[PDB]
């Protein structure tokens, strides 16, 4: 077992703790740099292991009052080898992201402490930087509201607080610089990651693309929202509720084509007009204002879906955000184009060596040890969960739902406890905002919209009679402390609203009522016309709902409607799995090309001489031109070397220097060095005339716009590919094979593109 | 008459398939016999061996 | 070679074919192993006999798997509601259907090897399992489900860790294992050289005409409009719907060959006649009554069985619940008729030539006075040519993502 | 309805793999063991940081 391993690293702990205690402040700073020369001396960090964390539960203790137990140690050992340490959710994750931090940010490479958004980022970084700026290390902390002086100011730190995004986005920044001064980041060495399954499990389900602005189209945006704001919501398009996808109807397809002019929707000459009546669709009826976007200061600001929190750089793609800009009369804005791309998993697999810290992933052991080799350790719990954890309350409608949580937190709200409700929307929190309004119930309320006000809401939501709604912001890492004369009475009813896509997220949401031993009850209240249930619950009930009736004064007792609800569950955890998997295998392929080419643009942009790159370059390209013309299947005399000259002489000798008798039907080796040398002579006369280093910075602008661009145009082009992929499935292939083979084919081309526009760039200017 | 109109269709769908080249068609020729060979060579060995070393035993 | 060397040389490759023929050599000392309490008869003896499936573990090779798995399929195709809800769910379906395939294959198995074991017995004219019993039976029936269930473990084990599909692997081992044996025969009947290169020329060329049929795709173009497609275009790997010219696989003639000798099992389920004479006279397959009423069998079940598997109406429909169209197609019921008819002309055509397959061996032991027990090239061509080139591209897929390049080199 | 005809065939393949009870004298049940193989298997709104 290495449960027992942890356990009697944890004694030694204590045993050196018996030691650790009188010493001066002032003598633990030169404790770190005692830590720093043996370290530089022979040590490895293993055997520091037990003197350093010994440390630093004492300077815990003078900076926080809080004393480390024993469990915490347990995670800090387990967090230091590179596994997930599960403590359960109150139990103090961020203790034991204060020991392995400080052990691996002793040799000076850094550690990345990640969270879910910036209010925990935030919030860890103040306290426990006070912990580690006390012990004479640095802490940085990088936001997404930082320039690039201050970002590269907070990865020169020892330690650096940032969310996930972030993390990523400063990755993509860095490989699309000019200058090697311009990279924010330090080579990555070592990330924990606060809360693991929403950022690797959960969140990974999707890709960081950055985009840049191509030019604006506004006139089709503007017909395709005319024409598609009068279509009669069941005659002319059908709505799929299961997977959210609208589309035309006959009948809708006769009315495009008649109020457009055109014959036949569905050519190639109008696949344009097309796209902008399907986008207009989709932001008409599938997307909803207040549940996954808003309007702020005349900009669609996207609501994230996992943490529910305005994303207010981020935009959608495919014309899809300038469909929801044309829906509410707003300015339409520039169509984005794709600069790079990366995903979760690949970008967290390159850190060489990453750990991990949660409270609910054991149901994930599978996928923590299949894709990333991280072995999920549950840790014990210093004090039993005392946290009553009550079974769902299931009704027949919304509203009789919403009538009967507004009575609970009303009887709830009388005898002083505080109350925690837990929604997703932005519109179902102010539903019953405006449900305990009247009644006359004084609350608060943390939608996506409120923000600003997070931390005074978090730290008044544990008091005396204080009831909170709260959306998906408080419900992954909110530290709700309870209030005086609190606990005596049940602190924190956390009251649910909807069960969410797995069982992990409301796991959390009862994780925010426990905290560590205090009382607390939970109780989640249901429907059977809820999201879940209506997207993915199975068509076999429904009758049975019919049969039920129609009170809604009580709940369903019955085990036929709790049997729906978790079966619809399971249905979307196993939905997400299969859309997470083949996320990851096709961004497999595009990691290994990615790998390639920002390999070798960083080796193009710090080289202080790229005159062997661009010969290889001008080479590669003049022998592929060769073998292009000149067939080797044809016998010579026959080689039509006419055309040659007029190709080498375009691109490569200035139109003068190859006449056809220098080469005269050769083989084409002793050709190909008579072209390279008068290439080669060429190119040293425009070095010794252009200068030694003004050259250099001429063909590495050339170079580098080279690979950006058609860096760009290729991951176009994959995504394409990507999508018709499955359609090659017919044919009863497997089609991932013949992605890989298209996606090897398509980027060899887009290479040999990238030579010859190197040399034919650099031997004609 | 709709069956001379069918065969034509059917020649003219016969012109849309993408058959293979030639070269295809040898590399494929050479790769099914050359693993039809060495599997019914290796087939052979083992049966042979195998029979051998069970009589060796009886 | 080139390629040949390029698998040897590297360490990953040439590790999985390594281990792929370890496994077939595990699977081919099976076939010596005879089943327990048969071994006292004139099995040792039998040298009117067997002769060519003889005896062993592995008897039932994995053909239970195969009946498992076509029978399942069938039965997806709103026969049995809750296949068709497995089957709609998703990956946790598959892996229902997955294990349902393996119980019905223990099932299948176990009473199909009740039937070999007692026809077996029959044809040997009983004398062949001494003290007929029923607990001998039951013990051989184990033992040969036994055989089924290590032969697809097998399989499983050679397709996550050895080169390619395993059940086809191991099918195609049973077929080319077969293949010295007639090699054999062939020698020991010499009756000249001229017949020989005659025979093996032929040969060739309908393994080039398999090749050419096997690897041939129409190619409809669908067109996307979910997204932009806008100024990174080159043109040449557009997205398209690939159908092939023979869909259905070689299925057709399992079919076929059940409705061929169905009456004369019938026939002598009963006993022996004079319209049970001209039954097993006129449904034998080497006569042309029974090779005209083969060639329709198979034709009929060629359209079937294409019909089954490209199923027109459910990948329009499935084309218009995601974004795709034919271009010029409304995406409807008109993107169904026209694949339909698609699909009507090539399965003609891959029809045909399953059928011409099909009666090509008793057309060349007629025509060419081979052993009887030759068959060259009926369906066990097609499993031969399909199984080879496949595992060749799927060597070849783990090759070109070794050969990544990058433009400074 | 289909139903009939997809019920058919799956008796008429379970009956010649049980039908293998009189082998004559069989001249097509060992080409139906060896000639046969398996089927093949049966067949939202992304974002984009926009900063460069
Ligand atoms: N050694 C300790 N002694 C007392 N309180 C502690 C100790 N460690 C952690 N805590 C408290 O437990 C609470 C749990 O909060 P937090 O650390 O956010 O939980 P988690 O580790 O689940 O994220 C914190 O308010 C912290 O004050
Ligand atoms: F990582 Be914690 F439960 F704020």
């Amino acid at each position: 077992r290495t449960l027992n391993r942890y356990e009697k690293i944890a004694n030694d702990i204590d045993a050196i703790r018996g030691d650790y205690e009188n010493l001066s402040d002032d003598a633990l700073k030169h404790k770190t740099i005692e830590f720093k020369e043996r370290l530089e001396k022979g040590a490895t960090t293993d055997d520091l292991l037990v003197e350093a964390f010994a440390v630093v539960r004492e300077a815990s203790r003078r900076v926080t009052g809080m004393f480390p137990f024993k469990v915490q140690l347990m995670g800090g050992v387990a967090l230091h080898d590179g596994n997930i340490a599960e403590m359960k959710t109150g139990e103090g994750k961020t203790l034991t992201s204060t020991l392995p931090v400080y052990l691996n940010a002793l040799t000076g490479k850094g550690v990345h402490v990640v969270t879910v958004n910036e209010y925990l980022a935030s919030r860890d970084a103040e306290q426990m930087g006070k912990i580690f700026e006390f012990l004479g290390l640095t802490v940085g902390l990088n936001l997404n509201s930082m320039s690039k002086d201050e970002k590269r100011e907070a990865y020169a730190a020892d330690i650096t607080y940032s969310t996930n995004n972030e993390l990523g986005f400063d990755y993509l920044r860095d490989n699309m610089v000019l200058y090697k001064e311009q990279m924010v980041q330090r080579p990555l060495h070592f990330a924990v990651i606060d809360e693991v399954d929403s950022i690797l499990i959960d969140e990974a389900r999707t890709p960081l693309i950055i985009s840049g602005q191509a030019a604006k189209s506004t006139k089709l945006y503007v017909q395709a929202n005319a024409f598609v704001r009068t279509l009669k919501a069941e005659k002319d398009y059908t709505y799929d509720i299961k997977t959210k996808a609208v589309q035309l109807t006959e009948e809708g397809m006769t009315k495009a084509e008649k109020a457009f002019g055109i014959d036949n929707l569905f050519d190639v000459k109008h696949v344009a007009l097309n796209h902008h009546i399907n986008q207009a669709l989709k932001a008409h009826v599938a997307m909803q204002k207040d549940v996954d976007y808003v309007v702020e200061d005349g900009q669609v600001v996207i609501v994230d879906s996992f943490t529910g929190r305005l994303m207010k750089g981020r935009r959608y793609s495919e014309g899809l955000h300038q469909a929801i800009e044309a829906k509410e009369g707003l300015e339409i804005q520039n169509e984005s184009m794709t600069l790079a791309t990366i995903t979760f998993q690949n970008y967290f697999r390159m850190y060489e060596k990453l750990a991990g810290m949660t409270g609910t992933a054991k149901t994930e052991e599978e996928e923590f040890r299949n894709i990333y080799n991280m072995q999920v350790v549950t840790i014990p719990t210093n004090r039993p969960v005392v946290r009553d954890d009550r079974p769902d309350l299931i009704y027949r409608t919304m509203e009789g739902k919403f009538k009967a949580v507004a009575e609970d937190v009303a009887q709830r709200y009388m005898t002083g406890q505080p109350v925690l409700v837990g929604t997703v929307a932005v519109e179902t929190s102010e539903l019953i905002s405006k449900l305990l309004k009247n009644k006359g119930i004084p609350h608060q309320v943390l939608n996506a919209k409120n923000h600003e006000r997070e931390a005074q809401i978090i730290e008044e939501a544990g008091q005396k009679g204080a009831v909170t709604i709260a959306t998906n912001m408080a419900g992954r890492g909110t530290d709700i402390k309870l209030g005086e004369g609190v606990k005596e009475l049940g602190g924190l009813a956390v009251v649910g609203t909807e069960r969410h896509e797995s069982r992990r997220i409301d796991n959390q949401l009862r994780g925010r009522s426990g905290r560590q031993g205090d009382p607390g009850i939970t109780q989640f209240y249901l429907s059977m016309e809820d999201e879940l249930m209506r997207r993915f619950g199975a068509e076999r009930t429904m009758a049975m709902l019919d049969r039920f009736g129609m009170d809604d004064s009580t709940p369903i007792q019955s085990k036929m409607v709790s049997r729906a609800v978790e079966s619809s569950q399971k249905r979307v955890e196993g939905n997400n799995f299969d859309s997470r998997k083949q996320l990851l295998q096709y961004d497999d392929v595009l990691r290994q090309q990615r790998e390639v080419i920002y390999k070798q643009r960083f080796e193009v942009i710090d080289s202080e001489n790229l005159r062997e790159i661009v010969e290889n370059m001008i080479k590669s390209s003049l022998e592929r031109a060769i073998a292009a013309y000149t067939p080797r299947e044809e016998l010579p005399e026959e080689w039509k070397l006419d055309g040659l000259v007029d190709l080498i002489n375009t691109t490569y000798l200035d139109e003068g220097a190859l006449e056809k008798s220098d080469i005269f039907g050769k083989e084409p080796d002793e050709m190909l060095e008579l072209i390279m040398d008068r290439i080669i002579t060429k190119y040293n006369e425009k070095e010794e005339q252009f200068g030694k280093e003004q050259m250099r910075e001429f063909e590495k602008v050339i170079v580098l716009r080279a690979v950006d661009s058609k860096w760009m145009d290729h991951i176009d082009a994959m995504d394409q590919l990507r999508q018709g992929i499955h359609l090659r499935a017919y044919a009863q292939t497997n089609p991932l094979r013949e992605y890989q083979m298209e996606g090897f084919a398509m980027f060899e081309h887009m290479i040999e593109s990238i030579e010859d526009e190197v040399a034919k760039f650099v031997m004609k200017a | 008459q709709r069956v001379t109109n069918f065969f034509k269709e059917v020649v003219r769908e016969l012109k849309k398939v993408s058959w293979p080249n030639r070269k295809e068609l040898v590399n494929y020729t050479a790769v099914v016999l050359a693993t039809v060979a060495f599997f019914t060579v290796f087939f052979a060995v083992i049966d042979l061996g195998i029979s051998q070393l069970i009589r060796l035993v009886f | 070679f080139r390629t040949i060397s390029n698998f040897m040389r590297v360490s990953d490759i040439r590790n999985k074919i390594i281990f792929t023929l370890l496994m077939l050599i595990v699977f081919r000392i099976g076939t010596f192993i005879p089943v327990p309490s048969v071994n006292t008869d004139v099995l040792k003896l039998q040298d009117c006999g067997g002769a060519l499936q003889n005896f062993s573990i592995f008897a039932m090779g994995v053909m239970p798997y195969i009946t498992a798995s076509i029978i399942v399929q069938l039965l997806q195709m709103d026969v049995v509601p809750k296949f068709a809800e497995w089957s709609k769910q998703g990956e946790m379906g598959r892996r229902k259907l997955a294990q349902f395939t393996r119980y019905f294959t223990i099932v299948l198995g176990f009473i199909q090897a009740l039937g070999m074991s007692y026809g077996f017995n029959n044809l040997a004219g009983g004398m062949l399992i001494q003290n007929p019993g029923i607990g001998t039976y039951l013990l051989i029936a184990v033992v040969l489900t036994a055989g089924t269930a290590f032969l697809m473990w097998l399989g499983e084990q050679i397709t996550a860790k050895g080169v390619g599909n395993g059940i086809s692997i191991i099918i195609f081992a049973g077929i080319v294992s077969g293949i010295p044996t007639i090699l054999n025969q062939i020698y020991a009947q010499t009756l000249n050289i001229v017949r020989l290169l005659l025979v093996a020329l032929a040969v060739v060329a309908v393994i080039v005409g398999v090749i050419y049929i096997q690897q041939a795709f129409r190619k409809i173009p669908i067109q996307y409009a979910k997204r932009l497609e806008g100024r990174n275009p080159v043109g040449g790997h557009s997205t398209h719907l690939p159908l092939k010219v023979n869909p259905a696989g070689v299925i057709p003639v399992i079919f076929a060959v059940s409705f061929l000798i169905a009456p004369p099992t019938i026939a002598s389920f009963f006993g022996t006649n004079d319209v049970t004479l001209w039954i097993r006279r006129t449904f034998d397959y080497t006569h042309p009554v029974g090779m005209t009423i083969y060639v329709v069998l198979i034709i009929a079940f060629t359209y079937f069985y294409a019909f089954v598997q490209v199923n027109p109406e459910q990948m329009a429909d499935n084309l218009k619940k995601q974004g795709g169209y034919i271009p010029g197609i409304r995406p409807g019921k008109n993107t169904q008729e026209y694949v339909t008819r698609i699909l009507y002309r090539l399965t003609l055509v891959g029809s045909l030539f399953l059928a011409f397959i099909a009666v090509l061996p008793v057309f060349f032991v007629n025509f060419a006075n081979l052993p009887p027990s030759a068959q060259i090239g009926g369906t066990s061509l097609l499993i031969v040519v399909g199984v080879a080139l496949e595992t060749m591209k799927q060597l070849e897929s783990q090759l070109v993502k070794r050969h990544y390049r990058g433009f400074i080199k | 309805a289909k139903k009939t005809i997809l019920f058919l065939l799956t008796v008429l393949t379970t009956v010649l793999v049980s039908g293998w009870v009189v082998l004559g004298c069989g001249v097509v049940i060992l080409k139906t063991l060896h000639m046969f193989e398996v089927p093949f298997l049966l067949v939202d709104s992304p974002h984009s940081y926009h900063s460069g």
